[PDB]
């Protein structure tokens, strides 16, 4: 399936 | 079989927001290099993902590709507006990422901006002309991905 | 999950050297596309292995990436060299390529042209400034590689 | 597993 993007929404 | 030394590096610093070894270990030829043991993340991508602003207006400014897909033909621009970085969201269309791209499931950045109810990114991606009606592979539009709760998105969008 | 239909065209076009194809579907977003269901080359990478001149000088001047690597770490330079394709080799390093790259085992194209019998492209690399001390994974360099009937090369090299 | 990369060394 689709996963998500590498990140992440807040820093902390 | 894995990445060099180098090149994981690079990666890892991009990630982190290590600018200054990002400096150090950036050239022509890895600028571009790609996580082979994730999703084949460019440097730009981590450092759009992870909110690394001084990173990315190093890579944009030395080479960096906004048209590069990763594993999931995911470009750069989807990264940061999957996670809400409205900055880099504009140093990448500054630096000229077509906000009408697509990924392998037909996901444009304003699909990504929509599902996770960012509606600042979803107001730049409109300006710069992303289009509300293009549906992915499902026959899904930006505006059927919206959560319920986000009326101002559904407003927006609609 | 495969390419588009606009991408394999694209790729198929490169390696056909149909290059009125190529300018149909060549934009900046499809230009370093990658054949997720091969090795992951781009049209530039098909092009230059398949000694398409037209098509790879087309595809320079539309923004390809002589930097971009396959699923094994090679460069478009690397597949001219493998296959002796001195013009693209050229056109190539004329375009910003650079010889000394090496693929995720170390191979640079000066061991590939070694290995494969390509005096005129060894001259070439070397000409160019290819380091003939370089050693692959193997702990090889590119005059390790050179077959013991072709004299002419390992003369050329040491 | 290291493989040839795409390409060939003849025309015809």
């Amino acid at each position: 399936q689709r996963e998500s993007p590498d990140g992440q929404s807040f820093r902390s | 079989m894995g990445n060099s030394e180098a090149d994981r590096q690079l990666l890892e610093a991009a990630k982190a927001g290590d600018v200054e070894t990002v400096k150090k270990l950036c050239t022509v030829q890895s600028v571009n290099c790609r996580d082979i043991e994730g999703r084949q993340s460019t440097p730009l991508h981590f450092a759009a993902g992870y909110n690394r602003v001084s990173v990315v207006e190093y890579l944009l400014q030395h080479g960096a590709d906004v048209h590069a897909k990763d594993k999931g033909g995911l470009v750069p621009l989807h990264n940061a507006c999957s996670y809400g970085h409205y900055e880099v969201a504009e140093l990448l269309v500054k630096h000229g990422a077509v906000v009408n791209v697509a990924d392998l499931w037909k996901f444009t950045p304003l699909h990504e901006a929509a599902a996770k109810g960012k509606y600042e990114i979803c107001k730049l991606l409109l300006q710069h002309g992303a289009d509300p009606t293009k549906k992915n592979r499902d026959g899904n539009t930006p505006l059927d991905l919206v959560k319920d709760g986000d009326t101002d998105i559904q407003d927006l969008l609609r």
